[PDB]
């Protein structure tokens, strides 16, 4: 099996970045994200991207999904902005908050031009640079209900 | 409006709600006619296997058998969802490294026949990785028909690193029915297909060391098993209860010069960047029923241990509901708006035609 007539021949395109892009538009979540150095913070509810209280970052429950994007000066230029994008696992989060979670943070470094940098992070296993975010972490028992319906 | 989440593997249709956590139709993939030469589908022809041939119209991943094709989406939406797909945009998936034809006819008989509102195609491989909630992985999907390596980059498949092999559940089903006669049992029909099928998914495993599980067989009855037949006949089954899916990691068991499933992944592995290979051998996802043989992940493991680098971190993830993961990362994809947006709509497709497929569906 060749790439040439294939159905993966447009993968790795221009055209799959321009359709994805656009799709990234069309999350309310997104607009006005990563304009400022600091950290923003989303919580998955039921499929949706729902914004989490100021007051309340840092805070996680084991229960849910986030996402997290924290914008910064890169080393290259002092005036600029870069992206790392964590998205938050918690121990009892359900599997359609996870895969939302997932699918949301490309979707969200789509909408920034690829310059995020991915990082997943499930409780237990948060990579150092997640943890320096919170200079700390403070886990909550609970959680939101899953957004599936269970076939019996 | 909610979506329709339509898997049709070579060997098994998944269908159901999107926001479902599970498919709420699983059947056969089939078409019966009677073996005395008007037909049935799935779970009806299954039911009367006893006076029916029954033919795949999907081989391999591809669609070989348009008209019966057509009537296990029919059946589908009809007979077992019971919905008006005019009524529901339609989720359907693929095997990377199809010809691009196959698409294109999805898409037309989707909308020219069933008048879907709209549709997608989606790549299975990338469906498993979201169910998995990963966005960086290699997936290792087997199914009836298609075995397929795609890894996966910060939510990107890259496909100068896919691999593809027409090997999977089918050519291990028929290996067993061919090993079985060296024990004396006769296995040939369609129908008796099916019981063999049924004794791999029940009695098969993969031996960790496939000499030293021989030398075990060949000494002593310790891993022998029993199997009821229909017709209440007892049989004993031994060494080929590993011998069967040994074939995934020797090809040439069934005469195939190909690499086995282990190689494979390494060699996808291993045409990515260097410094995401660390990334992928830590996140090998399986997934598919032909990954569900007890023993598989730890084979894996040993086998990728053995040709990666000494100091180099392998994990195989190894989801237990994964007979159903392309499923349900269609499922989850499907309950988001964003992502229905890049949906072909009738519309779309009355202006474009099938081409237009290629230009929405990544
Ligand atoms: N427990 C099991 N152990 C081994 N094989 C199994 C088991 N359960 C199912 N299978 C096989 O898995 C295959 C069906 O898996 P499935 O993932 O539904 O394939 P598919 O999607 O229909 N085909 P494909 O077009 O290749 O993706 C058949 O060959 C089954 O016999
Ligand atoms: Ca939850
Ligand atoms: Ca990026
Ligand atoms: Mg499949």
């Amino acid at each position: 099996y060749n790439i040439a007539d294939s159905n993966i021949a447009n993968l790795g395109t221009e055209l799959e970045k321009k359709v994805k892009l656009e799709a990234s538009q069309h999350e309310d979540a997104w607009k006005g994200a990563g304009k400022q150095v600091g950290v923003e913070i989303w919580r998955i509810q039921q499929f949706k991207v729902v914004p989490v209280p100021k007051k309340h970052h840092g805070s996680f429950y084991t229960g849910d999904s986030y996402i997290v994007l924290s914008t910064y000066h890169p080393k290259t230029n002092p005036d600029k902005l870069a992206y790392d994008v964590h998205f938050w696992l918690g121990a009892f989060t359900t599997q359609d908050e996870a895969g939302t979670a997932a699918y949301k943070t490309v979707e969200l470094d789509d909408y920034l031009g690829g310059l995020p940098v991915q990082y997943r992070e499930v409780q237990g296993y948060e990579s150092e640079r997640f943890l320096s975010l919170f200079p700390g972490l403070r886990i909550l028992d609970g959680g939101v209900e899953t957004g599936f319906h269970h076939v019996e | 409006t909610t979506a329709l989440v339509c898997d049709n593997g070579s060997g098994l249709v998944k269908a159901g709600f999107a926001g479902d956590d599970a498919p709420r139709a699983v059947f056969p993939s089939i078409v019966g006619r009677p073996r005395h030469q008007d037909s049935y589908v799935g779970d009806e022809a299954q039911s009367k296997r006893g006076i029916l041939t029954l033919k795949y119209p999907i081989e391999h991943g591809i669609i070989t058998n348009w008209d019966d094709m057509e009537k296990i989406w029919h059946h589908t939406f009809y007979n077992e969802l019971r919905v008006a797909p005019e009524e529901h945009p339609t989720l359907l998936t693929e095997a990377p490294l199809n010809p691009k034809a196959n698409r294109e006819k999805m898409t037309q008989i989707m909308f020219e026949t069933f008048n879907v509102p709209a549709m997608y195609v989606a790549i299975a491989a990338v469906l498993s990785l979201y169910a998995s909630g990963r966005t960086t992985g290699i997936v290792l999907d087997s199914g009836d028909g298609v075995t397929h390596n795609v890894p996966i980059y910060e939510g990107y498949a890259l496909p100068h690193a896919i691999m593809r092999l027409d090997l999977a559940g089918r050519d291990l089903t028929d290996y067993l029915m061919k090993i079985l006669t060296e024990r004396g049992y006769s296995f040939v029909t369609t129908a008796e297909r099916e019981i063999v099928r049924d004794i791999k998914e029940k009695l098969c495993y993969v031996a960790l060391d496939f000499e030293n599980e021989m030398a075990t067989a060949a000494s002593s009855s310790s891993l022998e098993k029993s199997y009821e037949l229909p017709d209440g006949q007892v049989i004993t089954i031994g060494n080929e209860r590993f011998r069967c899916p040994e074939t995934l990691f020797q090809p040439s068991f069934i005469g195939m010069e190909s690499a086995g499933i282990h190689e494979t992944t390494y060699n996808s592995i291993m045409k990515c960047d260097i410094d995401i290979r660390k990334d992928l051998y830590a996140n090998n996802v399986l997934s598919g029923g032909t990954t569900m043989y007890p023993g598989i992940a730890d084979r894996m493991q040993k086998e990728i241990t053995a040709l990666a680098p000494s100091t180099m971190k392998i994990k195989i993830i190894a989801p237990p509901e994964r007979k159903y993961s392309v499923w349900i990362g269609g499922s989850i994809l499907a309950s988001l708006s964003t992502f229905q947006q890049m949906w072909i709509s009738k519309q779309e497709y009355d202006e474009a035609g099938p081409s237009i497929v290629h230009r929405k569906c990544f």
